[PDB]
Protein backbone atom coordinates (compact mmCIF):
# COMPACT_ATOMS: atom_id res chain seq x y z
CA UNK A 1 0.00 0.00 0.00
CA UNK A 2 2.93 2.38 0.41
CA UNK A 3 4.49 1.32 -2.43
CA UNK A 4 0.88 2.42 -4.05
CA UNK A 5 0.17 5.41 -2.59
CA UNK A 6 3.34 6.92 -1.17
CA UNK A 7 6.75 5.19 -2.01
CA UNK A 8 9.32 7.98 -1.39
CA UNK A 9 8.09 7.88 2.70
CA UNK A 10 9.45 4.51 2.69
CA UNK A 11 24.13 3.48 13.89
CA UNK A 12 22.05 2.33 16.76
CA UNK A 13 24.81 1.25 18.78
CA UNK A 14 25.32 4.52 20.42
CA UNK A 15 21.47 4.45 21.25
CA UNK A 16 21.90 1.24 22.75
CA UNK A 17 24.92 2.79 24.66
CA UNK A 18 23.01 5.59 25.56
CA UNK A 19 20.16 3.75 26.73
CA UNK A 20 22.48 2.12 29.36
CA UNK A 21 24.08 5.01 30.40
CA UNK A 22 20.98 6.44 31.38
CA UNK A 23 20.08 3.13 33.09
CA UNK A 24 22.98 4.01 35.32
CA UNK A 25 21.78 7.48 35.38
CA UNK A 26 18.86 6.34 36.79
CA UNK A 27 20.25 4.24 39.32
CA UNK A 28 22.33 7.22 40.78
CA UNK A 29 19.32 9.33 40.01
CA UNK A 30 17.25 6.51 42.39
CA UNK A 31 20.55 6.44 44.69
CA UNK A 32 20.45 10.37 45.69
CA UNK A 33 16.86 9.55 45.82
CA UNK A 34 16.97 8.15 48.51
CA UNK A 35 19.59 10.33 50.06
CA UNK A 36 16.76 13.25 49.10
CA UNK A 37 17.73 14.61 52.74
CA UNK A 38 20.19 17.13 51.81
CA UNK A 39 19.17 20.07 49.16
CA UNK A 40 22.61 19.56 47.76
CA UNK A 41 22.01 16.19 46.76
CA UNK A 42 18.32 17.12 45.82
CA UNK A 43 19.67 19.69 43.29
CA UNK A 44 22.08 16.89 41.60
CA UNK A 45 19.00 14.72 41.44
CA UNK A 46 17.43 17.60 39.81
CA UNK A 47 20.22 17.68 37.65
CA UNK A 48 20.22 13.87 36.65
CA UNK A 49 16.55 14.66 36.25
CA UNK A 50 16.96 16.65 33.41
CA UNK A 51 19.72 14.64 31.82
CA UNK A 52 16.93 11.76 31.47
CA UNK A 53 14.21 14.17 30.50
CA UNK A 54 17.19 15.14 27.45
CA UNK A 55 17.87 11.14 26.87
CA UNK A 56 14.00 10.76 26.46
CA UNK A 57 14.33 13.10 24.05
CA UNK A 58 15.23 10.26 21.43
CA UNK A 59 11.95 9.62 19.35
CA UNK A 60 12.95 5.65 17.63
CA UNK A 61 14.43 4.31 21.32
CA UNK A 62 11.30 3.94 23.69
CA UNK A 63 12.14 0.32 23.46
CA UNK A 64 14.97 0.80 25.36
CA UNK A 65 14.29 3.44 27.33
CA UNK A 66 11.03 0.40 28.98
CA UNK A 67 13.33 -1.94 28.61
CA UNK A 68 15.60 -0.56 31.11
CA UNK A 69 12.70 -0.81 33.58
CA UNK A 70 13.04 2.84 33.44
CA UNK A 71 8.99 3.10 34.42
CA UNK A 72 9.00 2.30 38.06
CA UNK A 73 11.74 4.55 38.94
CA UNK A 74 9.93 6.90 37.29
CA UNK A 75 6.88 6.23 39.27
CA UNK A 76 8.84 5.99 42.51
CA UNK A 77 9.84 9.70 41.60
CA UNK A 78 6.41 10.88 40.50
CA UNK A 79 5.73 9.98 44.46
CA UNK A 80 8.38 12.11 45.90
CA UNK A 81 7.72 14.64 47.90
CA UNK A 82 10.51 16.49 45.82
CA UNK A 83 7.38 18.93 44.00
CA UNK A 84 10.06 21.06 41.51
CA UNK A 85 11.26 17.74 40.81
CA UNK A 86 7.83 15.61 39.90
CA UNK A 87 6.81 18.62 37.64
CA UNK A 88 10.03 18.48 35.53
CA UNK A 89 9.62 14.66 35.52
CA UNK A 90 5.94 15.22 34.57
CA UNK A 91 7.35 17.25 31.46
CA UNK A 92 9.76 14.41 31.14
CA UNK A 93 6.95 12.04 30.73
CA UNK A 94 5.00 14.14 28.19
CA UNK A 95 7.81 14.49 26.20
CA UNK A 96 8.04 10.68 26.25
CA UNK A 97 4.33 10.57 25.41
CA UNK A 98 4.87 11.14 21.69
CA UNK A 99 6.67 8.32 20.73
CA UNK A 100 4.39 6.03 21.75
CA UNK A 101 1.19 5.73 23.99
CA UNK A 102 1.33 2.48 25.96
CA UNK A 103 3.85 3.66 28.22
CA UNK A 104 2.11 6.26 28.95
CA UNK A 105 -0.79 4.01 29.88
CA UNK A 106 0.87 1.72 32.24
CA UNK A 107 2.32 4.48 33.68
CA UNK A 108 -0.46 6.47 35.06
CA UNK A 109 -2.84 3.33 35.78
CA UNK A 110 0.19 1.94 38.02
CA UNK A 111 0.41 5.66 39.37
CA UNK A 112 -3.83 5.06 40.13
CA UNK A 113 -3.51 2.07 42.68
CA UNK A 114 -1.46 3.75 44.67
CA UNK A 115 -11.99 8.46 48.70
CA UNK A 116 -8.48 9.65 47.44
CA UNK A 117 -7.08 13.12 47.76
CA UNK A 118 -8.77 15.89 45.88
CA UNK A 119 -5.23 17.20 45.22
CA UNK A 120 -4.08 13.35 44.56
CA UNK A 121 -7.02 13.50 42.10
CA UNK A 122 -5.98 16.30 40.54
CA UNK A 123 -2.59 15.28 40.15
CA UNK A 124 -4.23 12.54 38.01
CA UNK A 125 -5.96 15.13 35.93
CA UNK A 126 -3.08 17.34 35.42
CA UNK A 127 -1.05 14.33 34.49
CA UNK A 128 -4.18 13.13 32.16
CA UNK A 129 -4.10 16.57 30.84
CA UNK A 130 -0.51 16.04 30.09
CA UNK A 131 -0.96 13.11 28.01
CA UNK A 132 -4.29 14.41 25.87
CA UNK A 133 -1.64 17.32 25.00
CA UNK A 134 -1.40 14.44 22.33
CA UNK A 135 -2.41 14.49 18.36
CA UNK A 136 -4.70 11.53 19.18
CA UNK A 137 -6.56 13.82 21.24
CA UNK A 138 -5.78 17.05 19.53
CA UNK A 139 -9.30 17.08 17.61
CA UNK A 140 -12.21 19.80 17.12
CA UNK A 141 -14.89 20.72 19.40
CA UNK A 142 -18.31 20.21 18.34
CA UNK A 143 -19.42 23.74 18.57
CA UNK A 144 -22.30 22.48 20.38
CA UNK A 145 -23.47 22.38 23.89
CA UNK A 146 -21.08 19.62 25.96
CA UNK A 147 -22.85 18.99 29.49
CA UNK A 148 -20.59 19.14 32.25
CA UNK A 149 -20.49 15.28 33.79
CA UNK A 150 -19.32 15.74 37.87
CA UNK A 151 -15.77 15.14 39.32
CA UNK A 152 -15.80 11.21 40.73
CA UNK A 153 -17.49 10.88 36.94
CA UNK A 154 -14.42 11.93 35.34
CA UNK A 155 -11.87 9.98 37.39
CA UNK A 156 -13.79 6.77 36.51
CA UNK A 157 -14.22 7.76 32.73
CA UNK A 158 -10.47 8.56 33.04
CA UNK A 159 -9.54 5.34 34.00
CA UNK A 160 -11.80 3.39 32.17
CA UNK A 161 -9.93 4.84 28.57
CA UNK A 162 -6.33 4.77 29.89
CA UNK A 163 -7.06 1.08 30.45
CA UNK A 164 -8.85 0.99 26.74
CA UNK A 165 -6.09 2.49 24.89
CA UNK A 166 -3.46 0.69 27.02
CA UNK A 167 -5.34 -2.57 25.84
CA UNK A 168 -6.27 -1.65 22.18
CA UNK A 169 -1.97 -0.57 21.63
CA UNK A 170 -1.44 -4.18 23.43
CA UNK A 171 -3.30 -6.12 20.91
CA UNK A 172 -0.51 -5.39 18.18
CA UNK B 1 -43.93 23.05 39.07
CA UNK B 2 -45.95 25.98 39.55
CA UNK B 3 -45.13 28.20 42.27
CA UNK B 4 -46.95 26.74 44.87
CA UNK B 5 -46.31 23.14 43.61
CA UNK B 6 -42.26 24.10 43.31
CA UNK B 7 -42.70 25.50 46.70
CA UNK B 8 -43.41 22.32 48.36
CA UNK B 9 -41.35 20.11 46.08
CA UNK B 10 -38.53 22.45 47.19
CA UNK B 11 -39.49 21.77 50.41
CA UNK B 12 -39.50 18.09 50.45
CA UNK B 13 -35.65 18.67 48.93
CA UNK B 14 -34.41 20.94 51.77
CA UNK B 15 -35.63 18.51 54.31
CA UNK B 16 -34.86 15.12 52.51
CA UNK B 17 -31.53 16.48 52.20
CA UNK B 18 -30.65 15.31 55.23
CA UNK B 19 -29.28 12.41 53.65
CA UNK B 20 -25.91 10.74 53.38
CA UNK B 21 -26.21 9.27 50.47
CA UNK B 22 -28.48 11.93 48.68
CA UNK B 23 -25.68 12.56 46.29
CA UNK B 24 -25.22 8.92 46.03
CA UNK B 25 -28.26 9.78 43.03
CA UNK B 26 -27.96 10.81 40.16
CA UNK B 27 -28.06 14.80 42.24
CA UNK B 28 -26.82 16.60 39.61
CA UNK B 29 -30.00 16.75 37.91
CA UNK B 30 -31.59 20.26 37.18
CA UNK B 31 -29.19 22.13 38.95
CA UNK B 32 -28.18 24.20 35.42
CA UNK B 33 -32.23 24.84 35.49
CA UNK B 34 -31.87 25.52 38.98
CA UNK B 35 -29.60 28.24 38.18
CA UNK B 36 -31.34 29.37 34.76
CA UNK B 37 -34.26 30.24 37.76
CA UNK B 38 -32.41 31.45 39.92
CA UNK B 39 -38.26 35.04 40.19
CA UNK B 40 -40.62 34.57 42.79
CA UNK B 41 -39.58 35.53 46.11
CA UNK B 42 -40.26 32.06 47.31
CA UNK B 43 -38.53 30.81 44.18
CA UNK B 44 -35.31 32.78 44.71
CA UNK B 45 -35.41 31.87 48.52
CA UNK B 46 -35.40 28.33 47.29
CA UNK B 47 -32.98 28.33 45.12
CA UNK B 48 -30.66 30.70 47.34
CA UNK B 49 -31.66 27.93 50.05
CA UNK B 50 -30.54 24.99 47.96
CA UNK B 51 -27.28 26.33 46.68
CA UNK B 52 -26.20 26.89 50.56
CA UNK B 53 -27.41 23.29 51.15
CA UNK B 54 -25.02 22.42 48.13
CA UNK B 55 -22.44 24.60 49.64
CA UNK B 56 -20.91 21.52 51.67
CA UNK B 57 -18.93 17.13 48.39
CA UNK B 58 -16.96 20.23 47.75
CA UNK B 59 -16.23 19.03 43.70
CA UNK B 60 -19.89 19.35 43.70
CA UNK B 61 -20.07 22.94 44.05
CA UNK B 62 -17.24 23.31 42.32
CA UNK B 63 -19.59 21.57 39.44
CA UNK B 64 -21.87 24.72 40.43
CA UNK B 65 -19.16 27.18 39.86
CA UNK B 66 -18.14 25.73 36.65
CA UNK B 67 -21.58 26.31 35.87
CA UNK B 68 -21.09 30.23 36.87
CA UNK B 69 -24.31 31.92 36.95
CA UNK B 70 -22.60 34.83 39.45
CA UNK B 71 -23.94 37.24 37.55
CA UNK B 72 -27.26 36.31 37.93
CA UNK B 73 -26.22 35.55 41.74
CA UNK B 74 -25.29 39.05 41.28
CA UNK B 75 -28.71 40.26 40.15
CA UNK B 76 -30.73 38.01 42.24
CA UNK B 77 -28.69 39.34 45.13
CA UNK B 78 -29.59 43.08 44.21
CA UNK B 79 -32.66 42.34 43.94
CA UNK B 80 -33.25 42.30 47.63
CA UNK B 81 -25.40 32.45 48.79
CA UNK B 82 -22.25 34.70 50.10
CA UNK B 83 -20.42 31.50 51.38
CA UNK B 84 -21.10 30.06 48.05
CA UNK B 85 -19.90 33.50 46.94
CA UNK B 86 -16.82 33.17 48.05
CA UNK B 87 -15.68 29.11 48.02
CA UNK B 88 -17.30 28.44 44.81
CA UNK B 89 -16.63 31.44 42.65
CA UNK B 90 -13.20 32.27 42.19
CA UNK B 91 -12.00 29.27 41.98
CA UNK B 92 -11.87 27.63 38.12
CA UNK B 93 -8.75 26.05 37.63
CA UNK B 94 -11.32 22.80 37.98
CA UNK B 95 -13.09 24.94 35.70
CA UNK B 96 -10.58 25.01 32.83
CA UNK B 97 -9.61 21.44 33.53
CA UNK B 98 -12.68 19.29 34.04
CA UNK B 99 -13.64 21.38 30.56
CA UNK B 100 -10.83 20.03 28.53
CA UNK B 101 -10.92 16.46 29.92
CA UNK B 102 -14.48 16.33 28.79
CA UNK B 103 -13.85 17.47 25.43
CA UNK B 104 -10.53 15.38 25.26
CA UNK B 105 -12.50 12.11 26.11
CA UNK B 106 -14.97 13.10 23.31
CA UNK B 107 -12.58 12.88 20.63
CA UNK B 108 -10.58 9.97 21.63
CA UNK B 109 -13.48 7.58 22.02
CA UNK B 110 -14.48 8.82 18.46
CA UNK B 111 -11.35 8.10 17.17
CA UNK B 112 -11.29 4.62 18.65
CA UNK B 113 -14.52 3.92 17.21
CA UNK B 114 -13.52 5.17 13.84
CA UNK B 115 -10.02 3.37 13.72
CA UNK B 116 -12.25 -0.26 14.67
CA UNK B 117 -14.58 0.46 11.69
CA UNK B 118 -11.72 0.92 9.76
CA UNK B 119 -9.88 -2.44 10.99
CA UNK B 120 -12.71 -4.10 10.45
CA UNK B 121 -12.97 -3.15 6.68
CA UNK B 122 -9.43 -4.99 6.76
CA UNK B 123 -9.95 -8.22 8.17
CA UNK B 124 -13.57 -8.16 6.50
CA UNK B 125 -15.25 -10.05 9.55
CA UNK B 126 -18.35 -8.41 11.09
CA UNK B 127 -18.09 -5.88 13.56
CA UNK B 128 -18.88 -7.19 16.98
CA UNK B 129 -18.52 -4.64 20.17
CA UNK B 130 -21.22 -4.83 23.26
CA UNK B 131 -23.32 -1.78 23.00
CA UNK B 132 -21.54 -0.16 20.18
CA UNK B 133 -24.64 0.08 17.93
Amino acid sequence: EVYANCPGLLDEVAMGEMEADVQALVRRAARQLAESGTPSLTAAVLHTIHVLSAYASIGPLTGVFRETGALDLLMHMLCNPEPQIRRSAGKMLQALAAHDAGSRAHVLLSLSQQHMDFDSRYTLLELFAETTSSEEHCMAFEGIHLPQIPGKLLFSLVKRYLCVTSLLDQLN
Amino acid sequence: PNKTLLLSVLRVITRLLDFPEAMVLPWHEVLEPCLNCLSDSEIVQELTCFLHRLASHKDYAVVLCCLGAKEILSKVLDKHGCELRDLVTECEKYAQLYSNLTSSILAGCIQMVLGQIEDHRRTHQPINIPFFD
